């Protein structure tokens, strides 16, 4: 089936540079014209660039238009975006798009990719601490227990959060971050399950910041 | 002078007058079209002339009663494969070609030429491009007709080309002759072209994309290794195509 | 660029109901007009493309209507599992370009929030600063009051809140509430409560712990 991958990303200096990758499968990438869309924090979709399948017709974006290089290396299943010049306003994510149509022109897209969050910061990165959230012995409504994990003080989002390497799903919430006063996000997620299965089950949460190679598994005991 | 070539076609007036007016009637146009004065413009550019002294001065009348606002970004050219880029666009109906506006229906695959003294037309030969003169009735109205034609285009042409024949682009057809040296460069950004059955890297294609790069128009080339397949995904892109476009 | 305009913003409908959405064009696009689908965290899913076809596996609920400048996707029996942002696309010419989104929320039944509180783990505590957490959960509306007060002493300005996007399958909202203190400061108090208000309860619920 179609999958579009992409990778790079992360935080970046005003005025630097960060190229983007979109590695795909399941179609023939050679006949398919590739478009970059973004979306800043909490905005809409903004079509940023497009290419041919062959790669020789390109189409830029006017905020972009002289700072953004759309590529790809077809031998390779591969598409690029080259930022050069970036600015606090280019601050998004960033997905790939494959066109539906069969030809180069306005397109409309049938795939994408999960995307990936650029931060255009003058801050440095900052790897999380998790704390755990223990549950309680003088509340716990009914025969049902809370219990979390406190993933506080990093930069640049995003962080990753699973319990028990992801067997433990359902009842889990892991809240938005949030940016203290400090200039560090900071967040909770927590898990309901039954009061009296404190005992008898073991509870971990796995927290992963890639942009400072944080991976810290936090056990939670009542 | 005018042999050596066939004639005029026969009821070539009524043709033309007949075609106007059907293509006019499922075409409610740009401007309302008065086909009598389409046909004395087309009439005034050859009769009474030299048939080998036909300048595309002769024509400029018939051209401005036949300019249509036709989509620009949606110009489909092509060059030596006529009934597969005509079906595509009997299915992709948004696109065109040069024989689906008003003049190229009105003088598609007809004949005509006029004697010098006289205000006849002549239905018994006309002069063959190759072996009489160049400058004749039908050779200079689409020479015409296809540069004007290629100056409206606009923000990405496509072209069809045959990948069976040895030259799959012949710089001295009509697409390479005069289409492809009056796209505008600034509103044409890219040229995409279609290799119908990896050709992007014959000779002539990249001799395609030389010439065009070097009036600062993008190049863009895609193999279709299965036409059939490519217009029934045309017509119904919803059944098996994002993972059969492959090299059969 | 040609303006893609939706209306309204924000569309709150109960399961059942028919979620009709409109996108307005500045000038004509006359076809080329898409639909897009966006849950929360994920990559948009192409509904409808050509301002009426739908995209293959996208179920038969989903109708694009319109041509010109006036577009409109019609939602027939809207789900629990709708509650996304909608986009709508024009590929008439370029650039291509989005409208701002039409979020559509799910209307539900009145549910209170159960209510957690968490001490600062003593592993926080070592940092130099504690940080208290009160835990909302599976609740709607989603309009909310949490108070802190450490000695019956509300708090100003020194806790952050956080909610999630609503539940797309029982439609609810969970809030957190962190309130930071010094940690030398922590320890200057005993009671830490936080006060949770709520439509979908009788009386504030307290929930709170003594330090130590």
């Amino acid at each position: 089936e179609v999958q579009l991958l992409e990778s790079g990303g992360g935080l970046v200096q005003p005025g630097g540079s960060l190229r983007l990758s979109c590695a795909v499968s399941g179609f023939t990438f050679n006949s398919f014209a590739m478009s970059w869309v973004r979306q800043a924090p909490g905005k809409g979709l903004e079509w940023v660039s497009a290419i041919s399948g062959s790669g020789g017709g390109t189409y830029y974006a006017d905020s972009v238009k002289g700072r953004f290089t759309i590529s790809r290396d077809n031998s390779k299943n591969t598409l690029y975006l080259q930022m050069n010049s970036l600015r606090a306003e280019d601050t998004a994510v960033y997905f790939c798009a494959k066109d539906k149509i069969l030809w180069f022109g306005e397109p409309v897209f049938d795939y994408w990719g999960q995307g990936t969050l650029v931060t255009v910061s003058s801050a440095s990165t900052k790897g999380p601490s998790v704390f755990p959230l223990a549950p309680s012995s003088k509340s716990t409504s009914g025969g049902t227990a809370a219990l979390g994990c406190l993933v506080k003080d990093y930069f640049p989002e995003p962080v990753t959060v699973s319990w028990n390497s992801g067997a433990l799903t359902s009842g889990v919430h892991t809240f938005p971050a949030v940016l203290q006063s400090s200039g560090l996000y900071s967040l909770s997620s927590v898990v309901t399950v039954p009061s009296s299965s404190l005992g008898t089950q073991t509870y971990i949460c796995n927290v992963n910041h890639k942009p400072s190679n944080t991976k810290v598994d936090k056990k939670v005991e009542p | 002078q005018q042999w050596s070539g066939p004639g005029t076609t026969k009821r070539f007036p009524e043709t033309v007058l007949a075609r106007c007016v059907k293509y006019t009637e499922i075409h409610p146009e740009m401007r309302h079209v008065d086909c009598q004065s389409v046909w004395d413009a087309f009439k005034g550019a050859f009769i009474s002339k030299h048939p080998c002294d036909i300048t595309e001065e002769d024509y400029q009348p018939l051209m401005k009663l036949g300019t249509q606002t036709v989509p620009c970004n949606k110009i489909l050219l092509w060059s030596r494969i006529k009934d597969l880029a005509h079906q595509f666009t009997q299915v992709q109906r948004d696109m065109f070609t040069l024989e689906d506006t008003l003049l190229g229906y009105l003088a598609d695959d007809l004949t005509w030429c006029g004697e010098f003294a006289t205000s006849k037309i002549n239905y018994q030969s006309c002069p063959d491009w190759r072996k009489d003169c160049s400058n004749n009735p039908v050779s200079v109205f689409w020479k015409t007709v296809s540069r004007r034609f290629a100056e409206a285009a606009c923000d990405v042409v496509h072209v069809m080309l045959d990948g069976s024949r040895s030259k799959i682009f012949d710089k001295d057809s009509t697409f390479g002759s005069v289409e492809v040296h009056n796209l505008q460069p600034e509103k044409v950004q890219t040229l995409e072209a279609w290799v119908i059955h990896d050709l992007c890297q014959d000779p002539t294609i990249k001799e395609l994309e030389s010439i065009i790069s070097k009036r600062n128009i993008q190049f863009s080339c895609k193999n279709i290794y299965r036409p059939d397949k490519f217009l029934q995904c045309v017509k119904n892109p919803e059944d098996s195509s994002c993972t059969s476009e492959i090299g059969t | 660029e040609i303006v893609l305009t939706q209306s309204p913003a924000t569309l709150s409908l109960s399961p059942g109901e028919r979620a009709t959405l409109s996108c307005r064009a500045s000038q004509s696009v006359s076809s080329y007009l898409a639909w897009y689908q966006q849950k929360p965290g994920q990559a948009p899913r192409l509904l409808i493309y050509d301002a009426s076809n739908r995209a293959t596996g996208i179920p038969a609920r989903f109708s694009g209507s319109g041509s010109g400048t006036d577009f409109t996707l019609t939602i027939s029996s809207l789900e629990p599992e709708d509650f996304a942002v909608y986009y709508c696309q024009q590929r008439s010419n370029w650039p291509p370009t989005f409208g701002q989104g039409t979020k559509v929320e799910i209307k539900r039944t009145v549910a209170a929030p159960s209510v957690f509180i968490f001490p600062p783990s003593d592993e926080q505590l070592k940092s130099g600063t504690a940080s208290v957490v009160c835990l909302l959960n599976n609740f709607y509306p989603r309009e909310a009051k949490v108070q802190w007060k450490v000695d019956n002493a509300l708090q100003s300005g020194n806790s952050q809140e956080s909610v999630t996007e609503q539940d797309s399958k029982d439609s609810t909202y969970s809030l957190s509430s962190t309130l930071t203190l010094s940690k030398a400061d922590y320890e200057k108090h005993k009671v830490y409560a936080c006060e949770v208000t709520h439509q979908g309860l009788s009386s504030p619920v307290t929930k709170s712990f003594n330090r130590g």
